């Protein structure tokens, strides 16, 4: 072709005259088909993206905007559309400010200041709202995080007093995105949870999902209302959505329901429908019915061989919660544990402090984790990621390595030397310290003085048992003073009064020091 | 020329409701100028509200199909909720609604989703009507249609989504489409095997 | 691989500890600049942490005002400050103190003021970030410092700070010239009321702060003489060098102290550096006191290690030289022959400090005499009127009557004419040089002078 | 060496002249002592440059997803609302009235950005100046950037290099140009006469004259003034030529070339730069800097120091 | 010969005196007659010809700085003066936008040259500074030198007694409105210059010394050098309007100043007054409230514990006898009146307690009845607790009034 070249030519050199709407059907014509090379020419779209910059935005809708600049960042060029401003005095209505939202929801940049502007202005004319513009607003303001519980209230109230004029998805939608706001008053809650229990005629599938939702997120507080909900279910558990049925089962985690009669009918339908989820509802699946206390062979089976599918590319911060589940389960499922640590060793690199520190913790007692390689190179990271450990993670990781017999002198060195500016508030974020330390038995003095120091205020709290414990790890450990001994002896003569054989051979050198 | 001066299409705008000529105007001619306002994107609605206010019963009472369509799509491009119009548009489709070409209908079942208009006997009417001519629509009307917003909701029914399915698999071939309606089709009150049916030729 | 921005954020604050605390490898740093000079935030969508800490990460590898990231991130903490809770307001405080833009002063301004209204409502961990980061800017909020101190005081009745806490409070609300009795007192009651956990390596820094501050009181002050005494043998050549520095700060006569760290240091004479040698040399000066054999062996140390001196060290030994009355020749011409090349890194107060001292020495080396006679015109704005009147004095002992040279010398000069010529130390000064230039030079100067004042 | 707070440990100093080397920015780093013979130029492109006064290379130089960042730091260099910081550490730049022009410019700017630091370190140009140079060492001596206005964007007449560089007493120099943007006739590419190195046996022109408000086409047309009868017949012989240039594209001139460079009529700005580098065997004539705030030298001393990094050494 | 530029800041000089003159004189004019007024039309026309002989004046000068080099060869005085005038000229909006930066843009250039030169003086960066922050100019340089020059406070030992006053007269007045970003280097300013406040605290004049509290008060700066000032002002407590003996009392609280007999000697004034205004009651009951918690019952003086607290009570009483004369702005200050009365159990006549609960029925009638501006549900929860405290008889119709309220929940929580 000739006449094309030149074309090309003259969009290159940017001397063509170009408006948003030309370069929105050049994006589009672009996006679909593409037959002749437009994402493979880069000075192309280098000249398109300037015309587009420099062009005028405000003659396209929010949609066209974000399609322009989703398909200018797929060939490798940042883009953001322009900011909008708030309208003037004449130009403002009910209707523009509901756009400016909308255009600050859509295109993903959010501001506070004109949202703070733009709800001083919609107070004055609120009465010029359609009875379904106000179902519009509110959940527009609830997906911008706007703690601001007064103007959601007004809004609310208005659209209750106009209840016949809504369909049912507006009321759904109305629900779920009132239940995101915390500082509403609980009347209007009530009120709004009373006015959704009258409508149950008209419900469809996916509009049961924002009363549940809702429902979850206010908690047992609201129980008689999904009492009412989840028998109008009762006449069609036989085919439902796998998410409603997921939702129904969470939404039972969340409330502590004292009746197993449905919960037991609903799980059943379940159990065959689970097949069809997800990554994200199987995992919490999981999780529901493991709280609640159902889980037998029968649904063990079906729900490994559904986590199996997923077992070789598990999202990371969805592998320690499944770990846990099957930890406290008396079945047999071996190759479910395999194979979710052959996934967590891939992902060394890229797993955050908590993640690494949780899944060691839950390998504490595992017999095939033993020879496992992950007792080394997870270690070797734990040395790395020190530095960014709180404690809680800092004793679970140390609980962990030690149960699994992790030979490195000089971790617990470091953790000693980390958890010294942290501080202790209990027993329990001491005592992997110890352990740790108590694998070789030897440490620098000073640092077991402070460790002394440490544990003599918390003798008062622990009882006979775990003063044992105490003592075995500070005597190995060439303990020497004294303070620490009669802290330890008092409490224990506080339960023994006398002096007997009957305790063990520490509890008798301690009662004589 | 996409000539954004809408402080001086303001000034004909109030002149054609301040003489009271918006009521003896053609149809066409309406249809025409809402659906130019529509395209330069006007801001002062306002006027623009009191200008479709002052038209009367008489005349919603027999327009023809072709200037109701625009005439929706208008009010919906410019983002319009009137309420008592919503009604009289509703009420008048009831005796043309069989006239309709296969692309108004797609135009109107969208222009309609966007506007949150909830008479869902008049919706569940249009999709039954535009399922009988299913063998009659091409690409296009299959973007407007399953590409509208929410459109889950008019998926109710299994006769009257069944007999456009298949045409949506034969006839469409953006692959981005086909996932939005792969993913579209789990939101529905369809039966299990015929989404996993659908579902296998569709998504791709 | 290519991966989403909270992982690059997460390791982007690894390599910032890993820098900071655990040695200086220049391929860390070089590594973390190429990854993070190519790394936008606009397209994808996260919480304030990530964004919070790839601004700080990315203000720590040294990067101004002016690159796509910071921007990026400094316009996000500018429209979502309600986001910005009391967890990411220490880390965001601390990523604006190097930048000194608009929206800079602005943000720290923002968090500033919300800072003194949840002081009530914070716990220990909040209140030490925050304090310490407030103190890495300069901010001037006398009102956020008190609602803080009284927050610190209260929470000190408790018992749950551990050494760091102590050190990192001391350290940082030391630097910021707040002169509260009662809150270093609660402070250093709580230090004395923790046994065997103050390790010298935490209680150091402790004694640095105290001395730093400049209260006055002998009698903790004799209450720390006396503690430092037992771990004596412990230290290593830095601590000791900080030791004698805080010490010549708190300004008694620790005779019994001095001697003992005296003979301790003659020990480590090997290991000290130019830095040690310079710090001591400088704290002897400051407290007053002669140290003839210390000072022998400080010397010819420092001669065998001339190469390592920077523009601080050299500013420091030669003054104390000076003053002290110690000569060395070879010492001194290669302290002068080094200057020379170094003439560039002065600030205002080495330069004229290095001149008079020199001057003054009747060391009167030629190089040394050119490179740091034409350095004077860069910084004349910036000197005091009795540095400009030191440094003239230098100059007219240096010989060197260029115009190129002196003209900015005495327009600062009739700048500051006040102070100038209301300084008793130093009114014998001036006349050697009004000697040396004559009245044919400065005509309104001489008027001045020869006017009564 | 004092002692630097935790805080402040991995910062750079103010001038980017301190750190002997290239920062890991833009491309990786420096290639080692063997891997600098693949960047050779061949010689079929030496002899057109000394043929022409003036060659292209075969291959841009740089890549789209660097380009766009060096057109980010000359566009932030250019703020007139927020001043870029470091400022202070550049030769001269246009913008020191605080109000500009429809021209912007900036020199010895490596001092003040990072990536454009990184530039002067290419080695796919820095060992070709080493080539036209006699194959020896080479040397930095001053960087500048051109941006133009929108389509009121002026034009630069004819001019010599060497006629700014008295200050040299060999004429060994060589300079590169970077096209950061599309380059065009109507935008602002170059046109150098094709021979105006070889005249008067090397000898300097007469400077040119011209007024600030005429159209291009005068300010064009003002080369017959300059040049005699003989001149004037190899300009017949040997007309202007204009070379258009795409984005990365790197072109070589000589200091007695005459160039000039057309004004701007597109709808936006475009930018280019200017590296000029010197051989060995060079000295100063007189004594003093030769740039402000720069080192001083003797009246017959070689020209070395801080300010003039060397970069590429063969063997 | 050495060539000198240095030229005194307060002598020789250019036109630019002479046009510097004239605009003097045009601005002296406008205040004339604004002195006329204090017709309209009258003046109005004068009004322009003073704004259209400024504009031109303006054009005429700046074409002449532009055009010709006479930035380099002009004084510092000369400089001082037209960038003066060319803020309050743009404050009392008479310029043009783009004539006000570019005149600002050569001056900013020409001072950071004179910088660059060094003839600054320690005056005049304290001049420049506190004359560019205030008109809210942005240059980067310029802000960042000025900023680092503002920390050697030995240069800054001999300020003029006049050029202080001024200073944080200026500073002082344009503060409740300022930019956030120029809050911090108003602070420095302040801080560069303390010890010559502090050590001239004994020539002040009696209303400065307020003013300069209130001036270091605002930019939230309480530091020590300036407490003496302070201290005087416990002396001379007898010369103040009992309006600024209110003020005084919440200064010295700032202060950590206020004790036991300070207190004791002000109460005096505020009840001196004919008719109390709302300021002083609420400065009184909050001194009152403070000094109560001063004496300790539990310290080495619990000798004099309730002898004091008895004392402190009649003088509450003394003051409270008198609360029917004021009105109440709003009900924050009715709760604090009535917070600091129940905790420090004070009796007060029924008649004060009659006013206050009809004002406070009546100011809370609006924002219910309005359904909208307010007022927080906690806030309606104690006043309808006082009032059930203290019975129903003081507004019986109110009771029901705030039950009717609560049970509409037109009064959301605070945290909402």
């Amino acid at each position: 072709p000739s006449a094309l070249h030149l074309i090309f030519e003259r969009c290159k050199l940017n001397l063509v005259e170009f408006t948003a709407q030309d370069v929105y059907q050049i994006c589009t014509t672009a996006y679909n088909m593409d037959t002749l090379g437009m994402l493979q020419d880069p000075d192309f779209m280098r000249g398109l993206h300037d015309a587009f910059r420099r062009s005028d935005q405000t003659v396209i809708s929010p949609f066209q905007a974000n399609l322009i600049a989703d398909t200018f960042r797929k060939v490798g060029i940042n883009s953001m559309p322009k900011e909008v401003s708030v309208p003037e005095e004449d130009a403002i209505s009910p209707e523009s400010l509901i756009l400016v939202l909308r255009n600050m929801n859509i295109t993903k940049q959010r501001d506070e200041r004109k949202i703070n502007e733009v709800l001083k202005l919609m107070f004055p004319i609120l009465d010029e709202f359609s009875p379904t513009q106000l179902s519009l607003t509110v959940t527009e303001l609830a997906r911008l995080k706007s703690t601001n519980a007064d103007f959601v209230g007004k809004l609310a109230k208005r659209i209750m007093e106009y209840n016949d004029d809504l369909s049912a998805l507006d009321i759904s939608s109305a629900a779920v995105s009132l239940a995101y706001c915390p500082g509403i008053s609980h009347n209007i809650l009530y009120r709004m949870m009373q006015i959704v229990e009258e409508r149950m005629g008209e419900f469809q599938p996916e509009d049961y999902i924002n009363v549940l939702h809702a429902l979850n997120t206010l908690g047992p507080k609201f129980v008689n209302t999904f009492r009412k909900i989840v028998e109008c279910g009762l006449q069609h558990v036989e085919n439902m959505d796998a998410v409603t049925l997921t939702n129904y089962m969470v939404c039972f985690s969340t409330m502590d329901y004292k009746q197993r009669e449905h919960i037991d009918i609903y799980a059943d339908a379940l159990v065959e429908v689970a097949t069809d989820l997800s990554e994200k509802d199987l995992v919490m699946a999981f999780i529901a019915l493991q709280r609640l206390r159902l889980l037998s062979d029968t649904m063990f089976g079906t729900m490994a061989s559904c986590v199996i599918r997923y077992a070789a590319k598990m999202d990371p911060r969805n592998i320690a919660p499944i770990m846990d589940i099957c930890s406290t389960v008396p079945h047999a499922s071996d190759h479910l544990m395999k194979v979710l640590m052959d996934r967590a060793v891939e992902c060394t690199r890229i797993l955050t402090a908590n993640q690494l520190g949780d899944i060691l913790d839950i390998l504490g007692l595992y017999p095939p984790a033993r020879e496992h390689p992950l007792v080394q190179l997870f270690g070797k990271q734990a040395r790395l990621r020190l530095d960014l450990m709180g404690p809680d993670a800092l004793a679970n990781a140390t609980r962990g390595l030690a149960n699994l017999g992790y030979a490195d002198p000089e971790y617990y060195a470091q953790a000693a030397e980390t958890g010294f500016r942290y501080g202790f508030k209990d027993w329990t974020l001491l005592e992997p310290m110890l352990m740790g330390l108590s694998i070789t038995g030897q440490c620098p003095p000073t640092m077991v003085r402070v460790l002394g120091s440490h544990i003599a205020p918390m003798a008062r709290s622990m009882s006979l048992m775990e003063i044992e414990r105490a003592n075995r790890y500070l005597r190995r450990l060439g303990c020497e003073d004294d303070f620490v001994y009669k802290a330890m002896a008092s409490r224990v003569l506080q339960f023994v009064k006398e002096v007997t054989p009957e305790m063990p051979e520490d509890l008798q050198v301690l009662l004589q020091r | 020329k996409v000539f954004k001066q809408d402080r001086i299409l303001k000034q004909c705008l109030d002149y054609l409701v301040e003489s009271n000529a918006a009521v003896k105007l053609s149809a066409t001619s309406i249809g025409a100028m809402l659906n130019s306002l529509a395209a330069i994107r006007f801001t002062y609605h306002r006027s623009v509200k009191q200008f479709m206010i002052a038209i009367s019963t008489e005349q919603w009472s027999e327009m023809d199909a072709s200037p109701l369509v625009k005439i929706v799509s208008a009010m919906a491009k410019l983002s319009l909720r009137l309420p008592q119009v919503l009604v009289h548009v509703g009420d008048r489709l009831l005796d043309v609604y069989t006239f309709l070409s296969p692309l108004d209908t797609a135009l109107v079942i969208n222009s309609l989703q966007s506007i949150g208009y909830g008479n869902d006997e008049v919706l569940m009417m249009l999709m039954r009507h535009a399922a009988s001519s299913a063998r009659r629509w091409d690409e296009v009307s299959l973007t407007l249609l399953f590409g509208a917003s929410g459109v889950h909701r008019l998926l109710r029914n299994v006769e009257v989504a069944a007999p456009l399915l298949e045409q949506a698999a034969g006839k469409t071939s953006s692959p981005h489409l086909r996932q939005r309606i792969a993913a579209s089709l789990r939101r529905s009150a369809l039966p299990r095997a015929l989404v996993q049916s659908s579902t296998s030729l569709l998504t791709g | 691989s290519h991966l989403s921005a909270r992982n690059i954020a997460t390791e982007a604050l690894q390599m910032k500890k890993l820098h900071q605390e655990r040695g200086g490898n220049p391929m860390l740093a070089q590594q973390a600049r190429r990854v993070l000079f190519a790394t936008s935030i606009a397209g994808q969508n996260l919480d304030a942490r990530s964004v919070a800490l790839l601004l700080n990460t990315a203000v720590y590898f040294g990067m101004e005002s002016d690159a796509k990231l910071v921007r990026e991130c400094i316009d996000y903490c500018l429209k979502n400050d309600k986001l910005i809770t009391v967890d990411v307001l220490p880390i965001v405080v601390t990523a604006c103190a190097t930048l000194k833009s608009r929206d800079a002063r602005e943000v720290i301004e923002m968090q500033a003021q919300k800072a003194a209204r949840n002081a009530k409502f914070l716990d220990a961990k909040d209140v030490t970030n925050i304090i310490s980061a407030f103190s890495k800017t300069g901010i001037n909020h006398e009102k956020l410092f008190a609602f803080l101190s009284r927050r610190v005081q209260t929470l000190a009745r408790v018992g749950e700070f551990e050494a760091a806490h102590l050190v990192i409070l001391a350290n940082a609300f030391s630097r910021l010239r707040y002169r509260d009795k009662f809150l270093f007192g609660a402070i250093a009651r709580r230090a004395m009321s923790l046994r065997e956990r103050v390790t010298v390596n935490e209680l150091v820094p402790l004694i640095v702060a105290f001395s730093k501050i400049g209260l006055k009181d002998p009698k903790l002050s004799k209450r720390f003489a006396t503690k430092a005494m037992e771990y004596v043998d412990q230290m290593n050549a830095e601590q000791v060098a900080s030791m004698f520095m805080a010490f010549a700060y708190f300004g008694i006569r620790y005779d019994q102290l001095f001697g003992v760290l005296t003979n301790r240091a003659v020990e480590l004479i090997d290991e000290f550096n130019a830095q040690y040698i310079s710090t001591t040399l400088n704290a002897f000066q400051r407290i007053g006191i002669n140290n003839p054999e210390l000072f022998d062996n400080l010397a010819e140390r420092a001669l065998a290690v001339v190469q390592d001196h920077d523009a601080r060290d050299i500013s420091k030994t030669v003054t104390a030289l000076a003053h002290f009355g110690l000569k060395d020749e070879e010492l001194f011409k290669r302290l002068a022959s080094h200057a020379a090349s170094i003439a560039d890194q002065f600030d205002a107060m080495g330069l004229v400090n290095t001149a008079h001292a020199f001057a003054r020495t009747n060391f009167l080396q030629q190089d040394m005499a050119v490179a740091l006679s034409e350095r004077s015109v860069y910084v004349c704005r910036l000197l005091d009127a009795g540095e400009t009147r030191r440094l003239l004095w230098a100059l007219a002992k240096f010989q060197v009557r260029d115009p190129k040279i002196l003209t900015p010398v005495f327009n600062r000069c009739l700048a500051l004419h006040y102070d100038f010529f209301a300084d008793p130390t130093g009114s014998e000064e001036i006349e050697e040089i009004f000697d040396f230039y004559g009245p044919n030079f400065c005509p309104p100067l001489y008027q001045l002078y020869i006017s009564r004042g | 060496k004092s002692y630097v707070l935790k805080f402040l440990r991995g910062q750079l100093p103010e001038d980017l002249k301190d750190v002997n080397g290239a920062l890991g920015c833009l491309y990786g780093t420096l290639p080692d002592v063997d891997e600098f013979g693949q960047f050779v130029i061949s010689p079929d492109v030496v002899n057109s440059f000394h043929q022409f006064g003036y060659v292209k290379m075969p291959i841009p130089v740089l890549d789209h997803q660097q380009i766009d960042k060096l057109a980010d730091e000359v566009n932030e260099l250019a703020n007139n609302v927020e001043h870029h910081p470091k400022t202070e550490r550049l030769y001269a730049t246009s913008l020191a009235d605080l109000t500009g022009g429809p021209l912007f410019f900036c020199q010895g700017q490596w001092r003040a950005a990072w990536g454009m630091h990184d530039l002067i370190y290419l080695p796919t140009i820095t060992v070709a100046a080493s080539q036209i140079l006699n194959n020896s060492l080479v040397r930095l001596w001053y960087d500048e950037v051109f941006m133009k206005a929108a389509r009121t964007g002026p034009c630069v007449p004819w001019q010599q290099n060497y006629a700014r560089w008295q200050h040299t007493k060999p004429v060994n120099h060589v300079t590169v140009m970077i096209a950061l943007d599309t380059m065009n006739k109507d935008r602002g590419a170059p046109c150098l006469v094709p021979g105006s190195h070889r005249w008067r046996e090397g000898g300097l022109l007469p400077p040119v004259s011209y007024d600030p408000t005429k159209d291009e086409a005068h300010q064009l047309n003002t080369i017959w003034e300059i040049i005699n009868e003989e001149e004037g017949e190899m300009l017949m012989d040997t007309p202007p030529v204009t070379v258009d240039l795409r984005r990365g594209e790197a072109l070589l001139i000589h200091p007695l070339t005459l160039f000039a460079t057309h004004g701007n009529r597109s709808l936006d700005a475009v930018r280019c730069c200017f590296i000029h580098y010197m051989g060995e065997k060079t000295y100063a004539v007189q004594n003093g800097p030769l740039l402000p705030h720069t080192t001083k030298f003797q009246a017959d001393a070689m020209i070395q120091g801080p300010f003039y990094p060397v970069v590429f050494d063969p063997a | 010969p050495l060539p000198v530029s240095y030229s005194p800041g307060s002598v020789t000089s250019t036109a630019i005196t002479a046009h510097c003159d004239v605009l003097s004189e045009c601005v002296a004019k406008a205040d004339e007659l604004a002195v006329q007024l204090k017709t309209q039309e009258g003046m109005e026309e004068f009004v322009e010809e003073l704004k259209t002989s400024a504009t031109n004046e303006m054009t005429a000068l700046v074409k002449q700085m532009q055009t010709t080099p006479l930035l380099q060869r002009a004084g510092m005085h000369e400089l001082r003066r037209t960038l003066y005038y060319t803020t309050s000229l743009k404050e009392r909006d008479w310029l043009e936008e783009k004539q006000y930066t570019a005149a600002m843009r050569m001056l900013t250039v020409e001072v950071l040259r004179r910088d660059g030169d060094g003839v600054l003086s320690a005056d005049d960066v304290l001049y420049v500074t506190t004359h560019v922050v205030t008109a809210n100019f942005y240059n980067r340089h310029l802000w960042n030198r000025m900023e680092k020059s503002l920390l050697k406070f030995s240069n800054y030992e001999n300020i003029d007694m006049s050029s202080v006053k001024a200073f944080s007269t200026r500073l002082f007045k344009t503060r409740r409105g300022c930019a956030k970003e120029t809050l911090d280097i108003r602070r420095k300013v302040l801080l560069a210059m303390s010890r010559r406040v502090g050590v001239l605290a004994n020539d002040f004049d009696l209303p400065s010394l307020l003013g300069v509290l209130q001036c270091y008060t605002v930019h939230d700066l309480t530091p020590f050098h300036l407490e003496p000032l302070a201290i005087r002002a416990t002396n001379h407590v007898g010369d103040f309007t009992p309006h600024e003996c209110a003020t005084l009392a919440h200064v010295l609280r700032k202060w950590r100043t206020m004790r036991l007999e300070v207190c004791e000697r002000l109460v005096e004034r505020i009840c001196t007054s004919d008719q109390l205004t709302h300021h002083m009651a609420n400065a009184a009951m909050i001194a009152i409230r403070t000094c109560f918690n001063q004496v300790s019952d539990g310290g080495r003086n619990a000798m004099n514990a309730e002898p004091t607290r008895q004392k402190l009570r009649a003088m509450g009483e003394q003051i409270g006898c008198r609360l029917d004369e004021v009105e109440y702005p709003a009900l924050p200050v009715i709760l604090s009146i009535l917070d600091v009365v129940v905790t420090l159990k004070i009796y007060v006549p029924k008649k004060c307690l009659q006013v206050i609960f009809s004002q406070a029925n009546d100011m809370v009638a609006i924002v219910m009845e309005q359904k909208d501006d307010p007022i927080t549900a906690e806030e309606g929860r104690q006043l309808q607790a006082l009032l059930s405290h203290y019975g129903n008889d003081l507004a019986p119709e109110l009771s029901q009034r705030m039950k009717e309220a609560f049970r509409e929940g037109v009064l959301p929580d605070e945290a909402s």
